[PDB]
Parts: C-alpha cells; structure tokens; sequence
C-alpha cells in the first residue's frame, strides 16, 4: 500500500488507541474503513445533526452518517437487522442524533458491501456515546 | 485457544445465530469467511490472497457490537487470526 494509505491507517490506529480500543480489536474497527480514501480526525461542535442505523430494539452505536439519504449498503451495513425479543429479521431503523458537546470524530469512507463473500459512503466514528443525543423519531 | 479453536468458536456462534435468524445474509457471509480462514490455517498451500478481502471485523463492529457482544468478540478475534495469518505474524491471542 502507498504512502497515503499507510498514513490513513496510522491516523485511524492512533484515534482508536486514544479511545480505549486495544490493538488487536482496533484491527476490526479499521476493517470498517477504506484507507484508499482520506481518513481525518475532526472536532464537531454542539448542534450537529447526524444519523445512525440500528437494529430494532438495539442501543446506540458508534457509527454515524452525515445525511439521512445515505443507504445502508454504501455504509457497509446490511439493510436488515435483528429484532432480538421477536427473533426476527427486520429493517434497520434510522435514528437521528445531535451532538451535545464538542467531540472528536474519525471521518472516513466505508468499506461498502459487495458480493465477493455473498462507491462507499462517508461515515463518522465515535464511541463517546454521551456526546450524541438521541432525537425524537 | 489455538487459532483453529478461535475460528471454530466463531463458527459455533454463527451457526447458533443462524438457527435464531435463518438465512440472514450477514451471518451467511460471516460463515463463508470463517470457513475460508479455517481452510488456510489448516493448509498452507492454499491461496491466501482473499485474506485481505475479509470484512469480518467490519461485520463485528458495525452489525453486532451492541446487539450481540458475544458474537462480536468471537468475530473480532477470528478476524485478527485471519489478518495475522495473512501478514505472516504469530497469532498472539491467549
């Protein structure tokens, strides 16, 4: 891989380490990013609207999209999730969040889902859940 | 666990979850990827190019980090087995 790809990998590795993810697990988080596209750290101010797909009945996650128009496949996720109480496969729910505090995020392009084992969208990562407030749906 | 035990642990959990959610594409993909890793662990003569096309780590964190932490853990560890194998490094898991 080229000097840009290696730099994007190092940006992500440093970010995940700083957010209490250990080095072996950090590889999996990095597997969600396409290092052929820019990876940068940004600080969001309070008041930024974001969106997040989740399985029905699931708590808040760590991955956000910048627009509600972005569909799951381009984000590297399946459009169907798991309703655990019902034992069913049902569509992912799109929830809205708004930053409540300044927060650093890792900005990248998803590795999107293709048919090999069967373009990517931009994404944000932050595991500082309390900095993103759930909005009414 | 040995590296094969980490892969068979992940396969056991994926099969259990497929009984809960039959046909679920995320789990069918994870199964195929785990079987691929298993094959290259057991036979060093097989082509290893597809190790760098694994998505198991992404599946663990984007699909299961909240809904199924037990599965997410097993898939993170299996993905790590895969990429350390692909990179020619010791699988330094306990």
């Amino acid at each position: 891989h080229d000097i840009n790809y290696r730099g994007n990998r190092e940006t992500a590795a440093k970010f995940f380490k700083s957010k209490d993810i250990d080095p072996a697990d950090a590889e999996s988080y990095m597997n969600g990013l396409d290092f052929n596209h820019p990876v940068r750290v940004e600080t969001l101010a309070p008041g930024k609207n974001l969106w997040q797909y989740q399985s029905p009945g699931a708590p808040q996650g760590n991955w956000y999209t910048l627009s509600p128009r972005v569909q799951p496949t381009e984000l590297g996720i399946n459009p169907m999730g798991t309703n655990r109480a019902a034992n069913t496969i049902e569509p992912k729910v799109l929830n809205s969040y708004r930053t409540t505090q300044k927060v650093e995020v890792l900005r990248s392009t998803a590795a999107p889902t293709d048919d090999f084992w069967s373009g990517g969208a931009q994404q944000l990562f932050s595991n500082e859940k309390g900095s993103f407030g759930l909005l009414p749906r | 666990m040995t590296p094969i035990e980490y892969i068979d642990r992940a396969l056991a959990l994926v099969v259990d979850r497929l009984a809960r959610y039959p046909g679920y594409e995320v789990l069918l993909s994870a199964e195929k990827q785990l079987q691929y890793i298993r094959s290259v662990l057991l036979d060093r003569s097989l082509d290893r190019s597809a190790l760098h096309r694994l998505t198991l780590g992404s599946i663990a964190v984007k699909e299961f980090d909240e809904t199924d932490p037990e599965l997410s853990r097993a898939l993170k560890d299996a993905y790590y087995v895969g990429i350390r194998t692909g990179r020619g490094l010791k699988v330094d898991l306990p």
